[PDB]
């Protein structure tokens, strides 16, 4: 159903927020989703925006992307929620590239385009990515961003507990102020269960147009839970290049546990190098 | 408008006749020892006796401290000005820290002829409008500029602030502090009750606002549910009262919007135990939701 | 306008005279008190004492610290207050070309209508001037316009700002070798009764004569200006109450609404822990 | 063009593989690491047959075991005279050019374009000038005429890297003419620099964990540590015998083999100033006594202070 | 010129040796310390000689001992007129004069020369405008009468030098124009400003430190501490007692010798004030007792606080 | 020059490895204790391979300039090291005859190697206590040595396994480990007793001084209990007290008598620890 496996409840979490917008409650509030990595918190925003109209727009940022040396973070901030403007015909990031190069100007401009009515203001869905990472400064910039009428639905993500504010000395829950935070909606996610990840597996070597047995994925569900979704992925065409040495047919168990045994997930690496130091830092 | 949506039931801060203090009147519930001090905080701007004061209100999160700023801007006229800021709103690299911090300032005060505060019409500036006072067209009345989240506030700006409170035509400003003996933000080394130094702490009523109880708290979402207008129950409203006292009260009066709406998606009008029973596991607090990443990391 | 400190107002006589016989030369005060002992008024107890038309300014350590100009040229004004020239005797930020003003008043001393005189200079909470800064008094001190410098701390053996080792009062050695470092002990029973019923009448309270018997044992353990803050309110209380007069049950009616920096730090140990 | 730091991976000349993607003992140049030898061989492939959509690969092990060598093999493998830049984590910081530019003149230079003259897409040498060099090139691979030719970019001391660089690369890598990037790192969990706060796996965001596929290689038995010694020696003419290999293995076992292969031309130009052509014992412990090692002379620095 | 930082030593003439290269009990304006007055005195000698091989003095030993006082007794047994400059450690940091030139400022304060008129390299005042007078200054000397004499520089408690003032100064001292310079300190292993791990001897670099030649100055017993205090006493005309002295002394081996030559003008005007003839024994307790000293006051801001 | 058995031989090894031309894409570093004279087998690869060979010794605490930047302290120490031979004259006096600058010169000098009227010299670059620099000046080491007009660089530190500058990773003698894999590390000694003498039996002949047998023999007693900086240091100081009653050579007491007047580097911060270490406690 519409690519979004797993997660049933945090999908429906947004269709609580989805009727938020509609009956027109949101004008304020920020919705924030945080989880362990790797399930899908940079994917339910995606269908989330897709649920406002046909041509929604949206603009998937990160939070170690607002080290730009070309672009200032008032900057890249300040058009970020520019291009998630409704305009109807083209957001309001590219309109201030070529028909100026100002941002008063457009909004008194645009405060005289609200009558005509060629292009309707719908401001659409945000998504800012790796919130944890985000400086002080740019949060109250977030504060000064929601109070025009021609806001946009924040949505955000971070998977860190409780940790320091970037710009303070504060241990604060999830590294954001509690000015945004006890103003925010946590759109918890959970990890995938054993029955959950192999049908992702299926459905990524679906669309890669690689073959694979039924034995082939209940091993690969077995790695798929252990170490990451993403791990697994990178495997599957790797193993679809083993079999094709032998021509294969199909991919099986020991064309998984020659490649399982071959590279490595994110996790056995750092594992060799802690008793590698044993007798070489320990002397 | 939406800083003060979160306080549309305070018309008043609902004391009687001898200066004391009841329990549930005019929206405030509860907190019957604090509200007898801001009933002594607001009859000392009505004295004018005021002389270059302030008020923190020490105490947990969540159980009032802001509403009661509405309140004394309430009992004060309730035509005066209020311009709620956070700690945190200072901190930005557009602007200046103090220019930011005084243009809430230049915010607070109202004149009376046609009603403007004097950021409508922003040294020579503070003058004209003494003139005013002196000729007898527009007299000032100062309002409430409430300060949240006082620590993240640093000493560069504070000296500031016991300048611009120092001069004559301030307002009443209120801090809100909801920590104990924190170290001074911009300082590195000297450590201060609330957050504050020593040099605004001589200017500082410090009225403590306790937590509540779960009769208390539920009788004030209540109160937001029906100014709202969403019909909730007592079964559904004692949960709220035990996510109240769980977490906090601000995240306890949040849950009304959404979970309204989710007897609009299954079709009723109403909120019964089962709905906030499923609310509370499909949103979360904010310290909670760090428990699940320490657990789901340290599993 | 003193009460008490019968020792520390001496030690003001003694520094007095040196301003006079002219052995100050090179030297300041410290006054290294609590911070709730008054010490500002005994730094003006040398300006109401030296002479009437001794200027002074009170500028505080943590005011350098200054986001629209730099910190030493902020600081190099409020040095430059203190000395005035007789005429009412002007000072020398209101001449205000930097070392013309300078070389001017060394012309104008022998004329009539102009005389150079020295000042006081308060620097209060000074533990918060840097290195940077106590270098520029280490040699602003050193000119021929030399003002009384009075330094006031409440800070004990610290770092410096501006650099990382271990030091009295915040100020290095080289400003604390040759100084006069006077200590104000604190207020007393009856060094209390006598500053609160002087406060009372500077506010046109009737006061009783045993509601000050715990308003002074409640102005020992919290602080002074905390006994001050009760008093304007205490007065709002029996004005609607409707008495004229404040008795004992009307203090620990407010003393129960507005707490103190040491009842509102423990309470907030007990939700926060 | 520095034909520099290749110099000690002369001797390399391929992975040495069979013909159903097996690895060899000893052929074109490498001894040992077969275990890893298979791994590269899987990853050569899929740049052959383009399932390398942006995609990295991160040699993780120890210093003294091979992984620049192994990433010079994938140099080959794709095609001899194929382009293949190293850097170093520590060379982005100039104070002169700005760092982000720095990778641009690796990230680019790793590249062969097609027309017949080959060259780099640096080297056709200011975003504008890495921007609208793209869009000609795109239009010749569909011009019917032109093409690129991937090479390889190899970041060795990944962990000085810092986050500026991190995520200007992982930036980089979403365009089409982006050639394969092979890191290295010797350490494991190491905390990220660009913001000096946390920790991560061998120095490596989150942001490229995931266009990193881990290939382990081991360390060397004492076996493995004198075959790579001799091709090394037969390269350079090193003419040197078997009981003076047998303790210059044990050079290499005792600290490093990096150390123990930059030993031998002072070896053999010790053994040209007392005549004997042919490298003898007595040679090479008297450059290990003479000469040093940076574990050991840290450690004598330590026995006096 | 400035006189403030000399004024406190205004007693001290010379070394005060006789020429058996020895020193006596109580000489010139000093007392005691008769190992490292030796020291300062074969010191004084190499400078005759020139035997100096660009090197520097280093006095270490507790504050209150006269390290001021050796390194000017040396300033003035060269002669009459020989510059002289003491300086501090944070001296160096100025908002209005950055750190090499007030370095040098006072590095050309101390040089002087005669050509008969007396002149300083700091009168004659943008290094490039100091190396420019170093060469021509360079054949006035060897035009032949116009001989330089080095004045000597002090730098008190050395540490808060930075590491990017000394090595100027190890390229400032290497010069022939240079004066001999006096280092002094009190600091254990200083960690240099600036490395933030070097531990190294009074805070003086590793390099810097293969010039200086180090002196102890050793502290005082209160027999040879009350000779002194009458010796200050005697160049102001203030008049004293004996067991004020014994009071004096025995208060100044409780804390400094610093602090009690700060209270000779104090205690002498609080005989001004009640109008006796000079100090007694009361007179000095109600200053030791009213005035207070760092090492011993900011104790009271701990008991306080406890 | 006397010592240094262990030192010197492998420094020959390193010098016949440049006439080679194998040297091209290392340096050697010198590690060991300062008064060892690091800077003395490191100009030996000055005097013996050539009396015309730039030779520049620099320090690297001396590359803290607030004048400068931290690019032209270096810039300036290589073309002060290479050369140009057409009376020798360095690279870097070309610098100043062309601008009362490099993107013209380096090209012209290397216009220069085809018709050889003017020829190049590989010279030496002397950088003593490199453990001072950071990151951000080592990257220049890998930057400008791997070019064809390039020195040999020399370095030299104390310093044991200590952290770099600029980060926060700890490494052998305060370099990365990726310059590590290319140094030649050839270390120091300590002296020795009968070899410490022939230093103190040359620095007595720089100032001619005439000393007793009893007092050599005490005072290498004295300069290997604490220093060989100190040790010189009591030379001179050892005539002029020795002038007085003009000894004709000086005596036993009359360099302990000096020994006791002046004290050495680690013996006179002892008595800072019966101060300041004992006066806190009491
Ligand atoms: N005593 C009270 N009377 C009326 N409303 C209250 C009371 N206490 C809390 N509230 C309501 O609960 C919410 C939380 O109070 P507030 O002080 O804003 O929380 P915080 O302490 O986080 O700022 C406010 O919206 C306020 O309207
Ligand atoms: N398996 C191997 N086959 C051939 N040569 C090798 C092998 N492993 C290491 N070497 C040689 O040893 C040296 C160290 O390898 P390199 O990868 O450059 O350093 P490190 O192993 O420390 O990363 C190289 O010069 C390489 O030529
Ligand atoms: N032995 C002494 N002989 C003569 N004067 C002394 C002696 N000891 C101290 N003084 C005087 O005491 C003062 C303190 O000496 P100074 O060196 O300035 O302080 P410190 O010893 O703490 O550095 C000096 O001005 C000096 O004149």
């Amino acid at each position: 159903s519409q690519g979004m496996v797993g997660q049933l409840a945090a999908r429906r979490a947004a269709g609580v927020v989805l009727e938020m917008i509609r009956e027109g409650k949101i004008a304020g509030r920020a919705v924030l989703i945080a989880g362990q990595p790797g399930t899908g918190k940079t994917a339910i925003a995606m269908g989330m925006a897709q649920a406002l109209g046909p041509d929604t727009p949206f603009t998937a940022i990160a939070g170690s992307e607002i080290f730009s040396l070309e672009m200032s973070k008032t900057e890249a901030l300040t058009q970020a929620f520019r291009r998630s403007i409704g305009v109807r015909i083209v957001s309001l990031h590219e309109i201030d590239v070529i028909n100026s190069r100002v941002r008063e100007q457009i909004n008194a401009k645009v405060a005289e385009w609200r009558e005509e009515g060629k292009a309707e203001i719908i401001p659409g869905v945000l998504f800012i990515d790796e919130v944890h990472m985000l400086d002080i400064e740019s949060f109250s910039f977030l504060n000064r961003a929601l109070e025009s009428d021609m806001a946009p639905v924040l949505i955000m993500a971070t998977n860190r507990g409780i940790t320091r504010i970037r710009g303070t000395s504060y241990q604060s829950p999830h590294g954001i102020p509690i000015d945004l935070l006890d103003r925010l909606l946590i759109v918890s996610t959970t990890p995938y269960s054993e029955k959950d990840t192999k049908q992702i597996l299926r459905i990524r070597c679906e669309e890669e147009d690689v073959e694979m047995s039924e034995d082939a994925y209940t091993v690969l569900t077995r790695i798929g839970l252990e170490t990451s979704l993403r791990y697994a992925i990178q495997l599957i065409t790797a193993a679809s290049l083993v079999c094709r040495k032998r021509k294969g047919t199909e991919v099986q168990v020991d064309d998984i546990k020659r490649v399982y045994s071959l590279f490595l997930d994110e996790s056995r690496s750092t594992q060799y190098m802690k008793e590698y130091q044993d007798a070489f830092l320990f002397n | 408008t939406q800083r003060i949506a979160s306080h549309s039931h305070v018309k008043g801060l609902g004391l009687d006749e001898s200066g004391l203090a009841k329990q549930a009147a005019s929206g405030l519930v509860g907190q019957e020892n604090a509200r007898e001090a801001c009933g002594v905080i607001v009859e000392l701007i009505k004295s004018k006796k005021m002389a270059g004061r302030a008020v923190l209100l020490a105490g947990p999160p969540g159980t009032g401290k802001t509403a009661l700023a509405l309140a004394i801007a309430q009992e004060l006229g309730s035509k005066v000005p209020f311009c709620p800021m956070v700690g945190s709103e200072v901190y930005s690299t557009e602007i200046k820290k103090t220019e930011v911090l005084m243009e809430n300032f230049r915010r607070a005060i109202g004149l009376r002829i046609q009603d403007v505060t004097l950021h409508d019409l922003d040294g020579e500036i503070n003058k004209v409008v003494n003139k005013y006072i002196d000729q007898g067209i527009a007299e000032l009345v100062p309002g409430v500029l409430f300060v949240d989240e006082v620590h993240m506030l640093d000493i560069e700006c504070f000296t500031y602030l016991h300048r611009a409170l120092e001069s004559s035509i301030a307002p009443i400003v209120i801090f809100a502090s909801n920590r104990g003996n924190c170290v001074i933000r911009g300082t590195e080394d000297i450590t201060s009750p609330h957050g504050i130094p020593l040099d605004l702490l001589d200017r500082v009523m410090i009225i403590r606002t306790m937590l509540y109880t779960p009769q208390e708290m539920k009788q004030i979402i209540k109160i937001r549910a029906q100014t709202e207008g969403i019909n909730i129950s007592e079964e559904a409203l004692n949960h709220l009262g035990e996510i109240g006292t769980k977490t906090t009260l601000r995240y306890s009066v949040q849950l009304l919007t959404p979970a309204n709406l989710l007897a609009k998606i299954n079709g009723k009008d109403s909120i019964e135990k089962e709905h906030v029973e499923e609310i509370s596991e499909l949103f979360y607090d904010a310290k909670s939701s760090a428990k699940i990443l320490a657990d789901q990391q340290d599993k």
